[PDB]
DNA sequence: GCCGTGACTAAAGGCAAAAAAGCC
RNA sequence: GGCUUUUUUG
DNA sequence: TTTTAGTCACGGC
């Protein structure tokens, strides 16, 4: 099985799972720890933002590669905003702060 | 044609600074202009830069001074 | 973009500001057309348009209408993605209590209102009244009434007192309750009352009140009045195949809540009777409770599936929740998965990648090159050209995979070597070809394993892969210096067959020009692969100042070793490749190269080793046959003899001379001895063979048997397997654990009958079940080790502190488990090491000890070296480079920004799979006698008797080091003296194990005083022995008036006065405890220190409970403060003990169960942290008594003992790091001049920085006491709430953080992973330092 | 009546993969 | 296209 | 089911 770009989920905007749906391999928390054990931070930023769920950061990443450039933009993952709304859907107020 | 980075790691303090300076040099060489200082052998940009580091002709302060000189224009 | 994440309670005004409309109708969609309803749970007016730039009615569309509110439909024209952002609100007709704050583990409402949670639920459930305003009546503010109580009291007092019902009553009570005032009288009462049980409650209440006052929160916000509505797109109504629609569990709960609210609104406005109003309000409360968190109260409401529905709280908590499924680990693109096979033609830095997988993975890169060269103008043409699979596309793909690494990954990835970078090679097939040498790191076998490949995209990621991840850079374990490129199995057999001489072979005794000729002979067939020859070899040694010097000699060796010498690099000597080169030797060879020639020669040599081993293992043709398993000929005879033995005991058991248990033990011992003899005979038969030499005489040589070659070389198997293939399988155990009396006498080479094969499956099923159920437990532990120590990153070069821990070799009473060299290698000394010769500095302070210094340490025979440790570091929010020591993976000092906590956690947790779920003292060898802290005196007979508790036996050789260490009880017996050089095999210490002596102190005449006959002590003449003697009775016959009479035997000299011992004249009275029998009589001479009376009386779960520091079931009672032991009033349930300091006050009092063992007496002086009872040692007690520097050595010793028993090598500095995370808290005992409460717990770093920067000014600091917490508790009690909320107990953590108004400033690694930024470790450390420096 | 003890209640207990179903 | 229950591989 | 911990109610002198 292999996948470059396929169809994405509906709520978290992450790639689907399984061979039938042309999904990508899950990059679990153990692999996150393995990357943290190295000095790898840019690779982790890639796997978390520009390959999985940064909607505004992966469309530009595809355009950069076809243009010959190899550079990312950190963006902001869309799997964390939803969480905020979820916690904001309760009586709890969780918010970000100033620059 | 690069199988290890021992020479580059020895040339600079630690591996992380080597990664950062090599990334800066490779981006300078790749996005626009900045022809290599070493004869390439059909190598990728990330490899030509690393050799430049092991030759001792590129490090953090050299890149800084060249960038300052070019921005002074 | 954002500095930090702040959490606080939402306000009704704030909730109204969040929303963009009011949700009024339960209808979701029209369910006739495909259009959402109006003012529903999916309303377009509230949240947004369904389509992009398209209003509901279609009046306004396109970009020209952007930002224009359409009047016909009422929906603003904008992009549809806002449906994931905007929210709605529901105006509850009646106030509703939030479930969370009501029923967390500590009830927030209960603590705030000082009310038990039992009656609060009754009030909220409309089954009991509560007084709101007592007024001037006989009722209290917090008093609770029932239905009959309220009606009866209503008429008596009229309207003077006000009582309400339910959540409205709770809101009214909270709103009319002051905060600062209540805090004031709580503080005033705290200073007055003295109750330890009440003190913690008072501290909790005042802390909560201060947190509420300090934050902007108010109690009335804790009761919901307006309920926010989650956006539609996050709970989508996706259409499925058919008329039915796919709806989530959340929509049903929302519909239930809105329907109940509408019913209550319509019913309340019609002036309905209060009978129905109360029930409807309670039902609305239950519905909101189900929506917010389903199942906490009781029976969870279920749908048609009869399964509990998913609520908001359950959607976050758990393994399927957002935190552990979509934030920490997420699915990625540019990734593939396949089966791995073996490719022996690859280099160490390359892997095989199938053409189809490569073309699918590198699709975007190919498009860039394809359009760059003009082969395709538009992107569509490029896509069409790629799918058609032209010929130039293959050349382009070959071009774009020149030096583009890919990340190979195997799940589970237990350690950091489970993800490795490679340079792919385009191959056919559909399997990922993997280099054999890395298989040890991956823990992978080619029997169906699957691995996943990822692709770095940016330049930084590719460079990071090449410089940090690529397999040529990862050849040393992070847990220890041992390599991970050790050849095994096939290679080891080939190199063992190559380098193994035979006494007679083809072409023996000839002399060769050099190694090159040896290859021409073997290929030509003129000489066997291993014949003893004489060759000339040029070897290069680096004995100069890093310069190679040639050296020629004639060596007596074999053709195989000479051939192998052609691949070893320059620096190595010839003595390396002259032995048999088993598995353990070959690895050492590689290690030697890494010690001398660096990294590139090492990897080249490893590849050459693999190639040569594979080639000369293929050429050997080694095979296993049924004739290669030689059965010893004596075996059956031995078995018969063994049978005869049991044939005796079965008779002797029938004659009554042998009982059941001893017969069992005798049979087990006999069968074990027979099995051992059979194994020894089989090994002797197998390991040798007969062969005729050149002269014609029979000469013995080591055998060439194939099974012995695989067993001896270390390629596969061990002694046990070979024993089970030829010798008898041995004794087998029952599932419970009992050993079967009859062993399995048949090896696998011959048949096993039905009965033996059945009893041989008891062990196999047990092992399989343990293996199946141990993976779940071990991995969990790893998580609890990673989350506690995720945020420990090296941030300093040298903290400049002299504190350290004393590191000495460990001795358990036998051979030394670990030499001092390994426990100190790769560390730095806290202070200069002093030679035994005075004032000589062997080691300068703050110097890294490497192998070269360690060898110098060994030749000097150093005894003990003090070194720094992470637990002793004073750096705030991190650990400096020097205290950690040396980076084991690389070999140099640790670099700034390296995340060491995750490395330590993985190193500890990875070997957890190998663990399992289920008289006299004798000297071994020659050595002197040394006793540390000894106080021995010469008795009447002249022997040495010891009266010191902490006496340690020591064995000193001609060098000075110690090999053995033994502990002895009071009144020890020594056959020698101190400082003597005695020989081995000598018994010096001997004592009675099972009876405790009542030995005297000094020689003298024993006198009997206060001897009461008739009720206290009577002359019991036992008919069993018929001897009359003084006997102390039990506590049954005697009463409180007789038990208080303590029989004191005052030790006196010949003059009858108190003993004139050096220093004190206090009488040495010896109180006789219960059940004491006196054997001696009056007038019988007592030897010095002679007895007066003989008074009578685990693997992985162990590691998990040790790291958690779980309380043992029977803790050992120890001392509390140094001084003199004193007693007092007794029989107060337990026994009293009081310790009096020299000058300090002694108000301390504690109780000890008098019915348990007591190892201390009144006439003794005890030191702080000394054992009193016996049993397991609790970690908290040893922390509070012996200090922090002792608990950091007990836990390390215990866990290292476990791992070493299970045969696993882990460096000690990995366990210390974890300990540094358990000691992160501190309890404040005295407020002092600081601003800390006298009973609270604060971060140790916080209290240290507050103290260290305040005492520097014109003020004085405060005191504190470090406390030990389990990893589970220490991970939940952190400064950040995101990190703790992602681990466990999300509901509790979120509420506790919201009520206190905490803020998370994102300093950890996990909390930067979640938000999507570079972690502050490794390559991201430099970037974050610049960010911090700017701000 | 206050510190000690027993009873009542909540959280937690691998990682990846596939193949089926059946419901909503 | 989400959930649940089985079966199997490592 | 088992383990563990936190919290409410009871107990004995
Ligand atoms: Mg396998
Ligand atoms: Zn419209
Ligand atoms: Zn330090």
């Amino acid at each position: 099985h292999a996948r470059s770009t396929g169809s994405y989920s509906l709520v978290t905007q992450q790639p689907l799972g399984g061979k039938a749906q042309f999904g990508g391999q899950r990059f679990g928390e153990m692999e996150v720890w393995a990357l943290e054990a190295y000095g790898a931070a840019y690779t982790l930023q890639e796997m978390l933002t520009v390959k999985s769920d940064d909607v505004n950061g992966r469309t530009k990443m595809y355009k950069n590669i076809v243009d010959g450039n190899h550079q990312m933009e950190p963006g902001m993952p869309e799997s964390f905003n939803v969480l905020l709304k979820e916690i904001r859907s309760l009586g709890i107020n969780i918010e970000l702060e100033d620059e | 044609a690069r199988v290890t980075v021992q020479d580059a790691v020895e040339k600079i303090g630690n591996r992380f600074d080597l990664v950062l300076v090599a990334a800066r040099r490779a981006r300078q060489m790749q996005v626009g202009g900045k022809d290599p200082l070493v004869p390439e052998e059909n190598d990728k940009t990330t490899v030509i830069a690393l050799r430049e580091i092991e030759e001792g002709l590129i490090n953090n302060q050299i890149l800084d001074v060249r960038e300052r000189q070019e921005q002074q224009e | 973009e954002f500095d930090a994440i702040k959490i606080a309670l939402a306000s009704p005004d704030m909730i109204r500001s969040w929303s963009f409309g009011e949700v009024k109708k339960p209808e979701t969609i029209n369910y006739r057309t495909f259009k959402p309803e109006r003012d529903g749970l999916f309303c377009a007016r509230i949240f947004g348009p369904v389509k992009d730039y398209e209003c509901l009615c279609g009046k306004y569309k396109r970009l020209k209408h952007r930002g224009v509110i359409c009047e016909k439909c009422g929906v603003e024209v904008t992009q549809t993605k806002v449906r994931r952002e905007r929210m709605g609100h529901i105006e509850l007709a009646s106030p509703t209590a939030h479930i969370w704050f009501l029923k967390s583990l500590p009830s927030r409402i209960g603590l705030l209102l000082d009310m038990p949670l039992r009656d609060i639920e009754r009030v909220l459930y409309f089954e009991s009244y509560v007084v709101i305003e007592g007024g001037m009546t006989n009722l209290e503010r917090q008093q609770i009434l029932t239905e009959e109580q309220y009606l009866d009291a209503l008429e008596e007092f009229g309207d003077e007192f006000d009582a309400k019902m339910g959540a409205e009553a709770i809101q009214a009570l909270l709103k009319s309750m002051d905060l600062e005032q209540e805090c004031e009288q709580l503080r005033e009462e705290l200073n007055e009352t003295n109750s330890e049980t009440k003190r913690k409650k008072l501290t909790k209440r005042i802390k909560l009140l201060e947190a509420f006052v300090q934050s902007g929160n108010k109690p009335e916000w804790m009761i919901l009045t307006v309920l926010p509505v989650l956006p539609p797109d996050l709970r989508p109504l996706v259409p499925l195949d058919g008329g039915r629609f796919a709806t989530s569990d959340l929509n049903d709960l929302y519909r239930r809540v809105i329907n109940r609210n509408n019913r209550l609104k319509r019913l309340l406005d019609l002036a309905a009777p209060d009978i129905i109003v109360r029930n409807e309000k309670r039902m609305l409360q239950e519905a909101v409770d189900a929506l917010l968190d389903n199942g906490r109260r009781g029976r969870a409401i279920t749908g048609s599936n009869k399964r509990p529905l998913k609520s908001l709280a359950d959607m976050i908590k758990g393994k399927q929740g957002r935190f552990r499924q979509n934030l920490l680990g997420k699915r990625v693109d540019y990734s593939g998965r396949s089966v791995i096979t073996v490719g022996p033609y690859l280099r160490l830095h390359q892997c095989g990648l199938p053409k189809k997988m490569a073309l699918e993975l590198f699709k975007p890169f190919i498009y860039g090159k394809l359009e760059l060269r003009g082969l395709a103008t538009t992107i569509k043409a490029a896509k069409k050209m790629v799918e058609r699979e032209e010929a130039v596309v293959w050349d382009i793909l070959d071009e774009v995979i020149r030096e583009h690494p890919v990340l190979l990954n195997r799940a589970p990835t237990l350690h950091r070597l489970g993800i490795q970078a490679f340079e792919p090679v385009l191959i056919e097939g559909k399997a990922i070809q993997l280099h054999p040498l890395v298989c040890a790191a991956y823990n992978a076998d080619f029997d169906g394993d699957q691995m996943a490949v990822h692709v770095p995209l940016t330049l930084e990621a590719q460079l990071e892969a090449r410089a940090l991840m690529m397999s040529t850079n990862n050849i040393l374990s992070p847990a220890n210096g041992e390599p991970i490129i050790v050849p095994s199995q096939d290679v080891v057999l080939g190199l063992y067959y190559m380098t193994r001489d035979c006494v007679n072979a083809k072409g023996e005794g000839m002399v060769l020009t050099g190694p090159k000729e040896a290859e021409r002979l073997y290929r030509s067939g003129l000489a066997s692969l291993h014949a003893r020859v004489k060759v000339r070899i040029t070897e290069y040694e680096k004995d100069a100042n890093g310069e190679l010097v040639a050296k020629t000699s004639l060596k007596d060796t074999t053709v195989g070793r000479a051939i192998l010498w052609m691949i070893v690099p320059k620096g190595l000597p010839y003595s390396i490749v002259n032995q048999a080169l088993g598995k353990k030797a070959i690895s050492k060879m590689l290690n030697t190269c890494y010690r001398i020639l660096g990294l590139k020669p090492t990897v080249i040599f490893a590849d050459q080793i693999m190639y040569t081993g594979f080639a000369y293992a293929a050429r050997s043709g080694a095979s296993v046959g049924i004739d290669d398993m030689v059965i010893p000929e004596k075996k059956h005879e031995i078995i018969s003899e063994a049978e005869a033995e049991v044939a005796e005991i079965q008779e002797q058991f029938q004659s009554g001379l042998v009982t059941a248990g001893e017969r069992y033990n005798k049979v087990i011992d006999i069968w074990a001895a027979a099995n051992d003899r059979v194994s020894k005979a089989m090994m002797d038969n197998l390991q040798t063979e007969t062969v005729i030499n050149r002269d014609g005489q029979e000469e013995k040589q080591v055998s060439f048997n194939s099974i012995y070659m695989m067993a001896d070389s270390g390629a596969r198997g061990s002694a046990a397997q070979i024993r089970q293939l030829a010798g008898m399988r041995g004794l087998m155990a029952k599932p419970d654990g009992s050993i079967i009396e009859t062993p399995i006498t048949a090896n696998f080479r011959e048949g096993l009958n039905v009965l033996q094969y059945f009893i041989s499956t008891h062990g196999a099923r047990k092992g399989l079940a343990d293996t199946a159920l141990k993976t779940a437990n071990s991995g969990y532990l790893t998580r609890r080790l990673v989350d506690v120590a995720q945020d420990l990153v090296v941030t300093e070069d040298d903290c400049g502190t002299h504190e350290g821990i004393m590191m000495t070799p460990v001795i358990e009473g036998g051979d030394v488990k670990e030499p001092l060299r390994d426990r100190v290698l790769g560390r730095v000394t806290a202070e200069d090491v002093l030679k035994p010769g005075t004032a000589d500095i062997l080691v300068p302070r703050n110097t890294l000890l490497h192998e070269q210094w360690c060898d110098l340490l060994e030749e000097n025979s150093v005894d003990a070296v003090k070194v720094r440790s992470v637990v002793s570091c004073d750096t705030d929010f991190g650990v400096c480079a020097h205290c950690y020591g040396r980076d084991l993976a690389r070999g140099h000092i640790i670099n700034k920004g390296e995340a060491i906590g995750v490395i330590a956690a993985q190193s500890i947790g990875e070997p957890g799979t190998q663990l399992t779920m289920r008289s006299s003292i004798q000297v071994k060898n020659k050595g002197s006698i040394k006793l540390s802290n000894v106080k021995s005196v010469v008795n009447s007979s002249g022997k040495l008797v010891i009266t010191s508790r902490n006496t340690e036996l020591k064995l000193i050789d001609e060098f000075g080091r110690t090999k053995e260490s033994y502990k002895v009880p009071y009144g020890a017996v020594l056959a020698k003296g101190d400082g003597e050089q005695v020989a081995g095999g000598e018994t010096v210490a001997n004592w009675d194990p099972h009876t405790m002596p009542v030995i005297t102190e000094v020689s003298g005449f024993v006198r009997f005083t206060d001897m009461i006959d008739g009720q206290t002590i009577t002359r019991q003449t036992d008919e069993l022995t018929g001897l009359s003697s003084l006997v102390v009775l039990d506590s049954a016959e005697r009463t409180a008036g007789g038990k208080d009479l303590r029989p004191a035997l005052k030790i006196v000299d010949a003059q009858g006065n108190d003993v004139l011992i050096p220093g004190t004249d206090m009488p040495a009275q010896y109180f006789l405890p219960g059940k004491a029998i006196v054997q001696l009589e009056d007038g019988v001479q007592i030897s010095s220190g002679d007895t007066l009376a003989r008074i009578p009386q685990g693997g992985l779960p162990r590691v998990a409970d040790l790291f958690e520091a779980r309380r043992p079931k029977e803790p050992a009672i120890l001392a509390e403060i140094s001084g003199i032991v004193s007693f007092g009033k007794e029989t107060k349930g337990k026994r009293r003990l009081v310790i009096t300091p020299v000058d300090g006050s002694d108000p301390y009092e504690e109780m000890i169960p008098k019915w348990r063992q007591l190892n201390v007496f009144e006439g003794e002086r005890v030191e702080r942290g000394d054992v009193i009872s016996d049993g397991p040692e609790a970690p908290h007690d040893i922390l509070r008594l012996r200090g922090v520097h002792a608990v950091t050595r007990y836990i390390v010793n215990e866990v290292q003992d476990v791992y070493r028993l299970q045969g696993v090598k882990i460096n000690d500095k990995h366990i210390e790091v974890i300990v540094r995370q358990m000691l992160r808290k501190a309890t404040i005992v005295n407020a002092g001049s600081s601003d800390f409460l006298e009973g609270e717990q604060v971060e140790y770093s916080r209290v240290k920085i507050a103290n260290r920067e305040l005492e520097a000014n014109g003020k004085v600091g405060a005191t504190y006491s470090r406390d030990l917490l389990g990893i589970t508790k220490a991970s939940l009690a952190t400064e950040s709430f995101i990190s703790a909320a992602s681990f466990q107990e999300t509901t509790r953590v979120l509420t506790e953080a919201a009520v206190a108004g905490k803020r998370d400033e994102l300093r950890g690694l996990k909390e930067n992973v979640i938000v999507g930024r570079l972690i502050p470790a490794g390559t991201g450390y430099a970037y974050h330092q610049d960010r911090m420096r700017r701000r």
